[PDB]
């Protein structure tokens, strides 16, 4: 999801390299992470400083994946 | 022959190993922790959790025209059943759960992906384990935290005295201990519980100015308020304990108060609710919330668990109650004596499903105001068959069999870790008294028996270990301290 | 915690509670802390022995360990009754039987060898199940098959016990080394089995290394031993559509895919996803066919045979009963389409389980039951090591020969009571065969187990009174040629430097032997002896120029992972202060490509004996990559 790539970014350091293929399970894959994205979510966590940004995702368990892009009006 | 007399000696050794102890694996039953686990999500109304049953995988292969994909590498499994009833005026359903779980072969192992994998027994704190300023009980959901702090004080006489504070760290926040009580119980049932109510009074100030300066000097007085004084009987004061309870009452009380609202519960709800919410409107219902997760805290595992009197165990607040009473010999408590620690085995295995029911309750209680049945289907639904035996694995709780003998009695059977997913052992903590020895694993540990690169995490159980029956695998029946 | 006034000796008197892995040491009182954790480290790093013996000095709960142990032997659970029993290799085979009581049908496996990890496994001793027939009933507690380091009555033996003597050969002896007769080192022999997977996809064909012109065979056979490292090698074709390689069959090339390893291959199991007549066409296939079919064959016979049970409403049949059936009905059922790490494959996939006899080499290590290590530096003929001359003791010769310097300062002096009891045990022996009746033997060996273990000789006297003339004769006769049991306990129990004082004052006639050749006289005693995990192939690397992960997958003979070469090494070799030449080897073995080929192509034309390199100076690769990127990045470099 776009708009919440910043927030599973500071949960899950690893996002930006997970996606591309090129810790244990660095440059996974997209697809691999999103398999395993609970997983991930639960290893990749901030005890005080992200249990925020986690209970949002928690929240928003359905709307982490996108399968649709909107285009606005020409 | 030479063979015939080393068998006549060998049973006629008069030392025999604990078959219980070698063969415990078999005998450990599921149900007994998945019962608890699954009772955590009863706190939706909807949810009733009626019963669970582990059930033999029993289906017999039929020839499908279809294609048909199986795996190489087989896994010899077992079905779990969770079996709830979702009764609300909305409608009633019942949701029947099944969950793949590895099945024990030859009593001691288990077959998954091809591999062969050993569980091996981890050895934790049973309960009141110490931590900086703070004593700590484990919990399934919220652990209990009493954390300390040190303050000023000043008597009615001008008497200077420093004494601790205890609040509870919960819900992200410390919150004095008694204003949780007073919420329930109330200022005057708070006392009753504790049994202060005799020893402890508080006066008015009118009161004060006509009462007797002797009995003054003789009990100690404290000043809450220009128009409200408490008093406190010498003896009382005396106890450090008593000192903590009566530090926290101090701090409970802001010197912006009337009698009338000390004796209103409604009051003390508004106080707890006002620790967690910024808004000042919603207090009441913030804090009665508060005081029904503070019930959710205590589960009936940790009550089997723990080891005292009934009376204590009954809920949240005998609990709190024994801890603070007995806060200053329970602080002072050795962490590495097995009196004071126990083993678990299964425990560790089934606990997964508790972070996914967790997740679950969030996402009923909090998400949204829809309608909660499509959404207390998914919390079971969003639970994948694989869920247990794929975090099993790839969380490595489990350890292969890497074994290069037949000889399997201390390498694999009877091997112990201190290491484990939630350790208060860790290289980075640097836990050099918790891999050392203790007097204590005399006749319980072995002393000799542990890996040259992680000294102390790993070692092997004594086979003439007896753990005591009706004690949950606690090394001791009771804890190090006799508190009586 | 600091107090140790808690620990009360009285309190733990008498009990070996406080012991866990060193209940299978003897003599622990004597024994230091390190060296009893590095025995309870050896123990799992122990592997099993073929002509494994229950210990002449033993603690007695060694039997319970075997017990306890149960990976070495299976023990029928119940009284069954042979219903059947189906092959599927000669040594590979199930047995399904009835229980007695529930009436449940259950099945028992047998196979030659058991896998643990790696290489490690054992062989199994199989004569119980292999007895086994038809409506034959297998009693309650009966073992099935056992470990080979279980005796006759399940006594327990996890080493060998070897005439050990303290000597220094010709230096050989070093430090913690150790020579050994080539007879001894034959008694210290290890199983290896290796499951091996040769994956052939549908353009990749297996080259005819075991078989002629007119029987394609490119693999061993069930009962056939794998010939010079090679289970097989795999050509892959970019369009198999040609067929144009039949030829190509008897060569090999370095692109050829090889599979490595020796010994007997004891089963085969083939997971196909390709329908049997496109298998069928090509005469390349035909082993493969063979195995197949009789896998096929295999299955469909258990699928027959057990149906009735399976599939009636009754069903009482175990679990595991039922998942073989399963997994066999799989099998021969349609649209079964194989999947290895989630995903279908082409071709087929082979699995070869092979078991192979490792002897006693150099560079093992082999140690007792003390914390000692040892490495066997040498294996000698026999008549080559100490020998005792011109006594009633005469000829006998030391299996293995320890290290004299140092002993005291290992602080495990219990090696040492361990030997000295074995040595005055042969001459007790000697004495009860020399002279008397049998009423003689037994009061030598009933005083001589009353010096050492009162316990042993009571409980002796009793097995010895219960024992007819004839099994008493037998006994002792073991006793005198065998050798003798003797008990030491590991704390309470065991005898001191009074006891052993009193025995030797005793037993004047005991004394050290005289050998052939030294002048120094020697003590020639038995002692505990275990194989360990570690020999030098572990640790093996080779590189010649053109990790891998091909031999972890049997792909190459040995590792040829690269030595690394860093600022530490560079400042040892640049002491010779001749830098060129240090930058010259890095180059050509390494940084420059160039130099590297130079390198290559003048070792192999030019003189064998005679080799002088000269190396071209230019840039590396490296070196040519940064320069164009960095100019690309508005930078370069001048010479700074």
């Amino acid at each position: 999801n776009p708009i919440l790539f910043t927030i599973i970014k500071k949960c899950i350091p690893s996002i930006n390299k997970i996606i591309n293929y090129q810790g244990e399970d660095d440059y996974i894959g997209l697809v691999k992470f999103k398999d395993n994205f609970d997983d991930l979510l639960e290893k990749y966590t901030d005890k005080k400083k992200y249990q925020k940004e986690y209970d949002f995702l928690i929240e928003n368990h359905d709307k982490i994946f996108i399968n649709k892009l909107p285009v606005f009006s020409h | 022959m030479i063979s015939n007399f080393r068998k006549f000696h060998g049973n006629k050794n008069q030392e025999k190993f604990n078959e219980n102890l070698i063969l415990n694996k078999e005998n450990e039953s599921i149900l007994n922790y998945l019962d608890p686990i699954c009772k955590t999500l009863e706190i939706i109304p909807e949810i009733t959790y009626l019963g669970s049953s582990v059930e033999p995988i029993n289906k017999v292969y039929k020839f499908n025209k279809e294609e048909k994909t199986s795996d190489i590498e087989r896994s010899e499994l077992q079905l779990i059943k969770m079996s709830f009833l979702i009764e609300k005026d909305d409608k009633k359903e019942e949701i029947n759960k099944f969950i793949y779980f590895p099945k024990l072969i030859d009593s001691q192992y288990f077959i998954i992906n091809g591999n062969r994998y050993y569980p091996i027994y981890q050895l934790l704190d049973s309960g009141t384990y110490r931590t900086n300023k703070a004593l700590t009980l484990k919990t399934l959901l919220m652990p209990i935290v009493l954390r300390e702090k040190k303050e000023t004080f000043d008597d009615i006489n001008g008497e200077t005295h420093t004494m601790l504070n205890v609040d509870l760290d919960l819900f992200k926040s410390k919150v004095p201990f008694l204003i949780y009580f007073f919420s329930k119980f109330g200022f005057e049932g708070t006392l009753e519980y504790f049994g202060l109510q005799d020893l402890i009074h508080v006066l008015m100030k009118e009161d004060l100015d006509q009462l007797d300066e002797d009995e003054i000097n003789d009990n100690v007085i404290f000043m809450i308020t220009k128009n409200i004084s408490l008093v406190v009987d010498k003896n009382f004061f005396s106890n450090k304990n008593n000192q903590i309870i009566i530090a926290t009452l101090l701090n409970c009380f802001n010197t912006r108060i009337k009698i009338d609202k000390i004796y209103e519960k409604d009051y003390w709800v508004k106080k707890l609710g006002g620790y967690f919410t910024t808004n000042n409107s919603n207090k009441q219902e913030k804090g009665e919330g508060i005081i029904l997760s503070f019930e959710r805290i205590l589960d009936e595992w940790t009550k089997k668990i723990l080891r005292t009197e009934e009376k204590n165990k009954e809920d949240i607040y005998s609990v709190v109650r024994w801890m603070i009473n007995n806060y200053l010999a329970l602080v002072k408590q050795d962490n590495m004596n097995l009196a004071n620690k126990r083993i678990r085995l299964y425990e560790y295995l089934l606990h997964p499903l508790l972070i996914k029911f967790s997740k679950g309750t969030y996402r009923v209680l909090n998400n949204r105001n829809s309608n909660k049945f499509e959404k207390i289907k998914t919390i079971f639904s969003n639970i994948q068959e694989g869920f247990l035996v794929k975090k099993i694995i790839n969380n490595e709780l489990l350890r292969y069999d890497n074994s290069v003998n037949s000889i399997s009695l201390f390498t694999l059977i009877l091997r112990y870790t201190q290491s484990g997913p939630q350790s208060p052992f860790s290289s980075n903590s640097t836990n050099n008294k918790l891999r050392g020895l203790h007097p204590s694993y005399l006749g319980r540990l072995g002393l000799t028996s542990t890996s040259a690169g992680d000294p102390g995490a790993s070692g092997s159980l004594t086979p003439f270990l007896e753990l005591p029956e009706n004690s949950y695998m606690h090394f001791t029946e009771e804890p190090e301290i006799n508190l009586n | 915690m600091d107090d140790i006034s808690v620990i009360k000796n009285e309190d733990y008197e008498g009990s070996h509670r406080f012991l866990a892995e060193e209940l299978l040491m003897p003599n622990a009182n004597k024994t230091d802390g390190n060296r009893s954790t590095m025995f309870c480290s050896h123990l799992a790093q122990a592997v099993t022995l073929q002509k494994a013996e229950p210990p002449l000095v033993y603690t007695n709960f060694e039997n319970q360990v075997g017990k306890y142990s149960t990976a070495g032997y299976r023990k029928a659970n119940s009284n069954y009754k042979v219903i059947e029993k189906i092959y599927k290799n000669d040594y590979n085979y199930v047995l399904i039987v009835q229980d007695q009581e529930t009436g449940e049908y259950t099945l028992f496996e047998r196979a030659e060898c058991e896998f643990l990890t790696e290489h490690y496994g054992f062989q199994w001793d199989n004569d119980k199940i292999d007895s086994l027939k038809k409506d034959d009933t297998i009693e309650k507690d009966t073992v099935l098959y056992k470990n080979t380091c279980y005796d006759e009555n399940m006594n327990f033996g996890y080493g060998v016990n070897l005439n050990a003597a303290y000597f220094s050969y010709k230096n050989e002896t070093l430090e913690d080394a150790i020579v050994i007769s080539e007879s001894a080192a034959k008694k210290l022999g290890t199983f290896s089995v290796n499951k091996v997977k040769v994956s052939v996809n549908t353009n990749d064909i297996l080259l005819n290394l075991y078989g002629d012109n007119e029987n394609y065979k490119g693999f061993p056979d069930i009962g056939e031993h794998i010939k010079n490292q090679i289970i097989a090698s795999r050509r892959r074709f970019d369009y198999n559509t040609a067929l144009y390689e039949l030829k190509n069959l008897n060569e090999m090339r370095d692109s050829d895919t090889p599979f490595f390893a020796d010994g007997k291959i004891v089963d085969i199991e083939i997971f196909s996803n390709v329908p049997e007549e496109e298998l069928k066409v090509q005469k390349y296939n035909e082993q493969v066919l063979y195995y197949i079919n009789k896998q096929k064959e295999f299955s469909n016979n258990v699928y027959q045979k057990l149906k009735k049970i399976v599939e009636g409403k009754d069903n009482n049949v175990s679990d595991k009963l039922l998942h073989f059936y399963n997994n066999c009905k799989m099998r021969i059922d349609e649209n079964i389409s194989y999947t290895y790490q989630n995903s279908k494959f082409s071709g087929f996939i082979m699995e070869f389980t092979i078991l192979e006899e490792e002897p006693l080499n150099k560079g093992s290590k082999i140690t007792g039951r003390y914390g000692n290590k040892g490495v066997i530096s040498k294996i000698l003929p026999d008549d080559q090591m100490p020998t005792v001359a011109e006594g009633r003791f005469k000829g006998l010769k030391a299996d293995i020969c320890l290290n004299p310097l140092g002993v005291f300062n290992r602080l495990n002096p219990s090696q040492l009571i361990e030997q000295e009891l074995n040595w005055i045990a042969k001459f007790i022996r000697k004495d009860m065969e020399e002279a008397g009746s049998n009423e003689e033997k037994v009061s030598i060996l009933l005083d001589f187990l009353n010096r050492v273990n009162k316990e042993e000789t009571e409980l002796m006297e009793e097995f010895i009174n219960s024992l007819n003339k004839t099994e008493l004769e037998e006994f002792l006769n073991d006793i005198i040629e065998n050798g003798i049991p003797i008990c030491q306990k590991p704390f309470f129990g065991n005898i001191g430097l009074d006891e052993l004082w009193e025995l030797y004052n005793h037993y004047d006639h005991i004394d050290y032997f005289k050998c052939e050749g030294i002048s120094t006289p020697l003590i020639i005693g038995e002692i505990y002896m275990v194989r360990l995990k570690h020999e030098p192939h572990s640790k093996f690397s080779a590189r010649s120029t053109s990790k891998s992960k091909n031999f972890k997958e049997h792909k190459d003979l040995y590792s040829k992972t690269p030595v690394r070469i860093g600022n530490m090494e560079i400042s040892n070799l640049s002491l010779t202060n001749e830098m060129g030449s240090i930058m010259d080897m890095l180059n050509s073995y390494s940084n420059n490509e160039t130099n590297r080929r130079e390198l290559i192509m003048q070792l192999l034309t030019g003189n064998p004996f005679d080799t002088n390199i000269d190396l071209s100076d230019v840039e590396s690769g490296t070196s040519k990559i940064l320069k164009s990127l960095f100019t690309c990045l508005g930078l370069s470099i001048d010479d700074v």
